[PDB]
This record gives structure tokens, sequence and C-alpha cells, in this order.
């Protein structure tokens, strides 16, 4: 039941999303700002260490409870 | 467009529910807002962008904005935005006075995600409100959004593995929040595919219904890909609905 690893592609502050390219070498994940587990983030920076679990919905996969490093 | 009356009925029959046209996951504010403001102008406005770029949308003459000045009464049916935070905020007014004002609205208290707040009404002292976006109601009750050729089964094709498909030759341009899609067939159990981007566009050729969505077929670099452009209720015949889009279509 682990949490994947992996690094922010890229994030748009001023939009609130951005992409997570999973450790496990899978599909780009979206990352929306809503997913960022609060504490006065709201914000992710390129090329970070990140875990989150992926979630798949209509529109792709998407990564929650979304955590620094 | 529609009437007052069927805006109070819409935000009332809406209340406790999750409203999730999808876009983000959960149910974010502002999915509420562009669900409420597609359906009392029957489907001419679909609003794009955050919470607060609601204010910056194309209303097509179907609203106005108001600044929130201390004189300014909103009422019942008005759109209230938060446009000095991050992302902003938005609610759908019930009914208002100088004081405060109520309204329903969906991650006030940041559960959207995690699906535990759903739209709910709750009162506001006028605590971040900028703006008040006032549609422009008709005076009788409209059924031309549930009436619309969109929204008419009419007649479709059948494969055997029960996915509903059409031809059609189209220009589709995604809105603001990007979208996978599918190689090969219309089907979220496929993991194959890319993100087509904010903005970009492409022509298609066939359109679908499979998984509860609407899907465009299309070509792209050698491979066929589809698209999911909106939901589908699930429904053939006279139940048959399609949700709002999730980008524009000509
Ligand atoms: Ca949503």
């Amino acid at each position: 039941m682990a949490k994947i690893k992996g690094q922010v592609k890229w994030f748009n502050e001023s939009k609130g999303f951005g992409f997570i390219t999973p450790a496990d070498g899978s599909k780009d994940v979206f990352v929306h700002f809503s997913a960022i587990q609060g504490n006065g983030f709201k914000t992710l920076a390129e090329g970070q260490n990140v875990e989150f679990e992926i979630q798949d919905g209509q529109k792709g996969p998407a990564a929650v409870n979304v955590t620094a490093i | 467009m529609k009437s007052q009356q069927q805006a109070k009925e819409w935000i009332y029959k809406h209340e406790g529910t999750g409203v999730d046209f999808d876009g983000a996951y959960g149910f974010q504010c502002m999915d509420l807002a562009v669900a409420y403001v597609y359906y009392i102008t029957d489907g001419k406005v679909r609003m794009w962008g955050n919470a607060k770029d609601a204010i910056n949308n194309d209303f097509k003459g179907l609203a106005t904005v108001y600044e929130n000045t201390p004189s300014f009464k909103p009422q019942l049916g008005d759109v209230a935005v938060y446009t000095n935070s991050q992302y902003g905020h938005i609610q759908c007014v019930i009914s208002g006075n100088l004081d405060y004002y109520t309204c329903l609205e969906q991650n006030w208290l940041g559960g959207g995600f995690d699906g535990w707040e759903k739209a709910t009404i709750r009162t506001h002292y006028y605590d971040g409100v900028t703006h008040f976006i006032r549609p422009k109601f008709s005076a009788s009750n409209s059924n031309v959004l549930e009436t619309s050729k969109v929204n008419t089964f009419g007649n479709w094709k059948q494969n055997q593995y029960g996915t509903y498909y059409r031809n059609e030759n189209a220009t589709f341009t995604c809105g603001f929040l990007p979208i996978f899609a599918r190689v090969g067939s219309p089907k979220l159990s496929e993991p194959n595919g890319y993100w087509f981007q904010p903005n970009g566009y492409t022509p298609y050729d066939e359109v679908c219904l499979s998984d509860g969505l609407v899907w465009i077929g299309y070509n792209w670099q050698g491979t066929r890909y589809y698209l999911p452009v909106r939901q589908w209720n699930g429904k053939t015949g006279n139940s048959y609905s399609i949700g709002l889009p999730w980008g524009v279509f000509s």
C-alpha cells in the first residue's frame, strides 16, 4: 500500500496546476493545487521530490495527497 | 436563458450534492459555479479559469459583473467571487443584505478533494468577496438547454463492445485544464496516451459514447487517439443527456 515517489516536472503557480513524473516510470501524473496537503504551501517548485497517491479519473491520472519530499 | 426561479430550484436541488463535471478532482468551488452558470445560460456561457478568473469570462451579454461596494446588496442567483486570494473562491448567492449574504458553495472548508465537503449553504459577513456576477435572468422558465440538439440522442451506430459512435467533422479546443488522450479506443482502461495540453486543439472525425463520457476520435502522428470531452449520463433515447464541455467546439 505504498505511496509513489516522483518529481515535480513543472508547476504553473499562476494557474494552480502542473505535472509529476512518477519514479515507477509510468504516465506523467496531473497535480492540482487542491491536492497539495495544506500547510501554507499551495505551490510546488520544478523538480522537487514529492510522494503521492495516484488516482485514475475521467481526465487522466491525478496526484492525490501530494507531500513535499 | 433561464429564470430566477429555475436558478433558485437548481441551487436548492444541489444542496448537499457533490457537483463534479470533472475538470479538477473532487468537488471544487469553481465546479459548482461553472455548472450553475452553464445551466442558467441554457448552455451559452462556460466559465474557464480558477474561481478568481470567473469575472474575466465572456458572458455574451447574459450577465453583469458588479464590484462589491459597501452599498451593494447581492441577490438570489448572483455569483459571488473572491478575487484577492491566490486562486480565489466562488459561491451561488441565495439571499443578501448589506450586513451579510448566504450562498451555496463547495470547498469552503477545503474538503472538496477528499470528498467529505459537498455543496453547502453557508453565511458570509462579507469576508473576502470582491465582485458579484448577476445573471440577466429571463422572465419565463426555459428548457432550451434540455431540448438542445446537443442533448438530443438522435441516431448512433454501435459496435460489439457497446460503444455508440458517430461521424462528425469539427474542431475541439481544450479548455483551462489538460486532458489525457487515450490511444486507439475511447476507454479509460487504456493506459497509453498523452496529455492534451490546455488551449491546444485538433480536428476530429468521430464522436463516441463510452465509459460515461463523450469522446472525440482523431489522428495524430500516425496514431489514432480518443479524447474524453464531456460527461455522458449513460442513457440512450429520450433519457440521454451530456454535461458541460471540457473545451470549445467549432
Ligand atoms: Ca471537479
